[PDB]
C-alpha cells in the first residue's frame, strides 16, 4: 500500500471511520504521492 | 572472402537497391552511410544483402534512419569529422542496436556518437562502450537518448503453466505501479518459434508485418486481502500441436510528471503443445512386381502432431465379382496516446473530486520406413491395403486405403492335357479337354479346319463347357479335320493346344 | 407565486440523513447541493423522502456514494443554472453504488456546463435520455463505466407512449424510468417550454409553465425573476446572482451583515448588486456605487503564490481579474469551447507578476486577450519565465501582427510541441533575444514545417503510366542549409484533398554559376494508373530558413 489511492482511499477511510464520520468546514498529494500513515487519515475524519 | 572496394572512399545506402551492391561482400574497403527511411520488410533483405560483411574500413553512420549480423571489427583508419568511428544520429525508431547476449563488436580507432535516439535506452549504449573497448575514449546525449522509450526495469514471472493440443493456459504474478491507477493493462506477444534463438525484435517492421501476435489484457480486480490477490492470466486457443511457441508479456503504464514509473517485462519462455493424433499419410501408391509380391509406398502425413513412431498396415484378399461366374461372353456384343489522455483525464477528475470533498481540520508395423513389401499372395488377385500412421506405440491416424492386383502367371491359363474326341453315327464330334486348375476362365475358343478348307471358329462358354463337359460339333462335312483349343481368362487368352486330327466318315 | 417556496443557501450534507430535511421548504437553491459520503443508508431510509418543492439549482448538483438510493424520481427540479461549475460539469454522479435509474423527469434544461455520470454499476435508462434537448453543447458529456455501457440494461420505456428522437442516426424512445418519459416540446418553443397540450410558453419562461404565455405561471424564469414575474431585466431594483433581482435594501442588508461580522462587501454597478466593483472603479462608502477611479484594475492575490488552471471552475475564480500577483500553470486536458470559456474568464488579465507555465495542455494561446506584461519576479526551476512543455495540439501563441507582449526578465522554454511553429517571433517581440541557452529551445521536438514561400512547377508532362513533374529551383540564404526536396503525390478522386501521401526524396540540383544553364530539380514517377487524377505538391528541406512549399496540383494520366 502506502499509496491508498483512487477507489481504495474512500473504502479505507470508511473502514477506519465506520462510526464517527468525516468533516466539512489535500488528500491526493498527502496520501497518494507519498506514504500515508493512520495519523492524517484520522485527522481528515472528525 | 569477397572484399568490395567502395567508390570515392564512401558509399551511402539509402535504399534496398543501394544495399544490393554490397551483396556477398565480407570485407568492405571505404566507409558506409546508412539512411534508410522507408520500405517494406527492410530487415530481411538488409540481412541478406549486408549481413555477410565482417570488417568495414571507414566509419559506420546511422543517420535519419526512421524506418548487421556478421560485423565484428571496425578498423577506422578513416575517422569522421571530429574523429568518430560510430555516428548514431536522429534514430527515431531505433530500439535495439544488436542482440548483446550473442553479438560481439570490436573497434580499433575513433569515437562514438549517440545524439537524438529517443528509443535507444542508455544501457545499450554503455554496453556498446564495454564491448567495443572505447571506455575512456570519449558523445552520448543523455537527454535525447532513451528519453522516449519504455525502459522497463522489472522482471515478471509466470506461475501456472498448462498445456493442451490447442491451448496453453498461463498465469503470472500481478504487478502494480506505485500509483495503481497508472496500470492500463498487459500485452502478451506470442509467435511460433521452431528454435530457441528468437529475439524480441525479429519481425517488427513499421509497416505492420509484425511476427509477435498481440493480446491485450485488462488489470484484475485489486482485492484488499493479500491472500485473495487473483493471478492475472489468459488462455489462448487455436494453437498447433507439438509446435514450439515463444511467449512473453510486457506491461503498459502511464507517465508520471514527477518520477518515472518504468513498468515490467517478462523473460521469453518456450512452451510445447500436447501431442495428438496425426493425419492420414499422404500419397499411398501400391504396385505389384510379382504374382506374389506387392510393394506399398507412402508419404508422411502433413501434420506430424508429434514424433512419428510406426505405421499400421492390413492387407486383405478380395474375391472376384460374382457376376463374372454367370455371364456368357460368347454372345455378340495515435490510439495509444488518445487512450493515455483519456485515462489521465479520468484520473485527474477523480483526484480533483477527492481534494474538494475531503477537508481536514494379417498386419504389419513398419518402423522407420515409408515403404513395405508383402509376400504370401495368390497370383493375380486384388488386395485391399490400409495404412495408419502412429506417432506413439496406442494412437494411430485414420487408415488410408489402396488396392493392388498381383501379376498373373503366364502358364496358369494354359490348357494342360491332350484333346480327346468321340465320333457318333450322326457325324457329331464330341471334344473333351481338361480345364486348367489365372482366376476364372470365362470361355474357350475351338478352331477346326478341314484339309484344304478355311478355318472355322467356335466359342465355348464356361456354361457350355460345364454343361457339355467340352463341346459337340454337329453337321460337319465328311473329311479330315484338325482342331486346336485355346483358353480365355480374365488376364488374357491362353496358349493354343496341340492339333488333334479326327476323320468324319462319308 | 412563481416560486411558492423560500430561498436557501448552498448546503453540504454528509454522514447522516437528519440534515436532508433542511430542503423541506426551499424551492430554489442559491448555491450548490451536495449529497455525498452516505454509507450507512438503506433503501428503507428513502422510501418516503420527497422534495417536490425544489425547482431550480443555481450552481450544480454532486452525488457521491449515497448508499441505498435507487432512483431520484421520488427524491426530487427543472433547471440547473450552472453559474459556478464543478470541474466543467453541472451534474456529477460519481460512485452511486445502487442508483438504478435517474428519474429526473422534471428536469428540462442546463444553461451552463456538462453532465458526468461515472462508475455507476447499476444505473439504467441512460440511452433513453436525449441530452441534446437539455444542453446546448453535448460533446462534453462524459458517461462511461456504467451497467448501461455493459449492455446489461433492460431499458423498457413506458408504453409507444414516450416521445422518440434520432440519436447517432437511430430512432430511439426517450424515457427516464419505466413510468415516466422525456417531455419533448415542439421545436418552436425552444427553451421556453410547452404545456401538457404542448403550447409554447411565454418568452421569459424556462422549461415548463402552468399556463401558456404568461410571465407569472412558468416554473422557472429564463433571464431574471421578480415578484413572481419573469422579466428580461428588472427596472430601482438591481440584478443579483444572474437569476433574481433585489432592491437596494436587500444588498444593503447583505453588506451590513458582513461588515458586522470570505464574504464580499457587495457593491452596485450598472444596476446590478455584484460582489466587487469591476476593474478601474472604486468603492464609494456613501451609496455603495462604483465610481470611476483615476489611474490604478482588479488585483487578485493567488494563494501560496501559485495556482493551477485545470478546469473551468478554476478559471472562474479569476473572473474580472487584471493583475495576477502570482504564477499560472495551465493543465487543461480536454473539452469543448475551451478557447471560448477560458477567454471569457481570463480575457481581462493583463499582468502576471510571476512566470507563465504550460504543461500537458492537450486541447492556441489567444485566449489571453490582453496579457501584455510578465514581470517574472518568480521563475521556474532554471530561471525560466515562460515554460511550454508537452503541448500536443498547440499551434499558435499569439497573432503578433496585432498582439504585443514584453518579458521583463527570464528565459524561455519549449520542448515536445509536435505542432507548434512563432517561437523566434516571440523572442523578437518580447525582448528575450540573446537570453536562451543551448537546449532551451529543442530543435526538432518543436513542430515535428512552417513554410512561408511558394514553389512553382516549371514543366509538366503526362502519360498513361508515367508523369514527369518539374518545378523552380530553391536556394536558401545559406545554400549549405538546403537538404533536398520532398515530392508528395497520391490518388485524388476529387480536388478536396489536403496536405494532412506517397513521399519521394529528391536531391538539390547541382549548383551552376550560369543562370541560363541553371539546373532545375525534378522527378519522373511511374506505375501510375491511366486516366487517373492525383494530388501533387513538393516541399523543400533545409537545416530561420523556413524553406519553401508548393500548392496542391491535380494531374490526370492519359486514357
Amino acid at each position: 500500500n502506502q499509496h491508498l489511492c483512487g477507489s481504495h482511499l474512500v473504502e479505507a477511510l470508511y473502514l477506519v471511520c465506520g462510526e464517527r464520520g468525516f468533516f466539512y468546514t489535500g488528500i491526493v498529494e498527502q496520501c497518494c504521492t507519498s506514504i500515508c500513515s493512520l495519523y492524517q487519515l484520522e485527522n481528515y475524519c472528525n | 572472402p569477397k572484399v568490395c572496394h567502395l567508390l570515392e572512399g564512401e558509399k551511402t545506402i539509402d535504399s534496398v537497391t543501394s544495399a544490393q551492391e554490397l551483396r556477398g561482400c565480407t570485407v568492405i574497403n571505404g566507409s558506409l552511410i546508412i539512411n534508410i527511411r522507408g520500405g517494406n520488410n527492410l530487415a530481411a533483405e538488409l540481412e541478406a544483402n549486408l549481413g555477410l560483411i565482417e570488417e568495414i574500413s571507414g566509419y559506420l553512420k546511422i543517420r535519419r534512419s526512421y524506418a548487421f549480423r556478421k560485423l565484428r571489427l571496425i578498423r577506422g583508419e578513416t575517422l569522421e569529422i571530429g574523429n568518430y568511428s560510430f555516428y548514431a544520429l536522429d534514430n527515431q525508431n531505433l530500439r535495439q542496436l544488436w542482440d548483446w547476449s550473442k553479438h560481439n563488436l570490436t573497434i580499433t580507432q575513433g569515437k562514438l556518437f549517440f545524439h537524438y535516439n529517443p528509443k535507444l535506452c542508455l544501457s545499450e549504449i554503455h554496453k556498446m562502450e564495454e564491448v567495443s573497448g572505447t571506455k575512456g575514449r570519449q558523445d552520448i546525449a543523455l537527454k535525447t537518448n532513451g528519453d522516449q522509450a519504455s525502459c522497463e526495469n522489472e522482471l515478471l514471472k509466470f506461475s501456472y503453466i498448462r498445456t493442451s493440443f490447442d491451448k496453453i493456459l498461463l498465469r503470472w504474478e500481478p504487478y502494480w505501479p506505485p500509483d495503481f491507477r497508472d496500470l492500463l493493462g498487459f500485452m502478451l506477444f506470442y509467435k511460433e518459434a521452431p528454435y530457441q534463438n528468437v529475439t524480441e525484435f525479429d519481425g517488427q517492421d513499421a509497416c505492420g508485418s509484425n511476427s509477435w501476435t498481440v493480446v491485450d489484457i485488462d488489470p484484475p480486480l485489486r482485492s484488499n486481502d493479500p491472500k485473495s490477490q487473483n493471478h492475472p492470466g489468459w488462455l489462448m486457443r487455436g494453437l498447433k500441436p507439438w509446435t514450439q511457441y515463444a511467449i512473453f508479456v510486457k506491461t503498459l503504464v502511464t507517465f508520471s510528471d514527477e518520477r518515472r514509473t518504468y513498468g515490467a517485462k517478462s523473460d521469453i519462455i518456450y512452451v510445447q503443445t500436447d501431442a495428438t493424433n496425426p493425419s492420414v499419410p499422404l500419397d499411398p501408391i501400391s504396385v505389384s512386381n510379382s504374382s506374389s509380391q506387392i510393394i506399398l509406398k507412402w508419404k508422411p502425413p502433413s501434420d506430424p502432431n508429434g514424433n512419428i513412431t510406426h505405421y499400421l498396415v492390413f492387407w486383405e484378399r478380395q474375391a472376384e465379382d460374382s457376376e463374372l461366374f454367370e455371364l456368357d461372353y460368347c454372345l455378340k456384343g495515435s490510439q495509444i496516446l488518445k487512450e493515455l489522455e483519456e485515462s489521465s483525464f479520468r484520473k485527474t477528475f477523480e483526484d480533483y473530486l477527492h481534494n474538494v470533498v475531503f477537508v481536514p481540520r494379417p498386419f504389419e508395423k513398419v518402423v522407420n520406413k515409408e515403404s513395405l513389401v508383402i509376400s504370401g499372395l495368390r497370383h493375380f488377385t486384388g488386395y485391399r491395403i490400409e495404412l495408419q500412421a502412429c506417432n506413439q506405440d496406442e494412437r494411430c491416424s485414420v487408415a488410408a486405403y489402396v488396392s493392388a492386383r498381383t501379376m498373373p502367371e503366364a502358364k496358369a491359363d494354359d490348357i494342360v492335357g491332350p484333346v480327346t474326341h468321340e465320333i457318333f453315327e450322326n457325324n457329331v464330334v464330341h471334344l473333351m479337354w481338361q480345364e486348367p486348375k489365372n482366376g476364372l476362365i470365362v470361355l474357350y475358343e475351338v478352331s477346326y479346319r478341314r484339309y484344304g478348307d478355311e478355318e472355322l471358329h467356335l466359342c465355348v462358354s464356361r456354361k457350355h463347357f460345364a454343361l457339355e463337359r467340352g463341346c459337340r460339333l454337329r453337321g460337319l462335312s465328311p473329311g479330315n479335320y484338325s482342331v486346336r483349343i485355346r483358353a480365355t481368362s480374365l488376364a488374357g487368352n491362353g496358349s493354343w493346344t496341340e492339333p488333334t486330327y479326327f476323320y468324319v466318315t462319308d
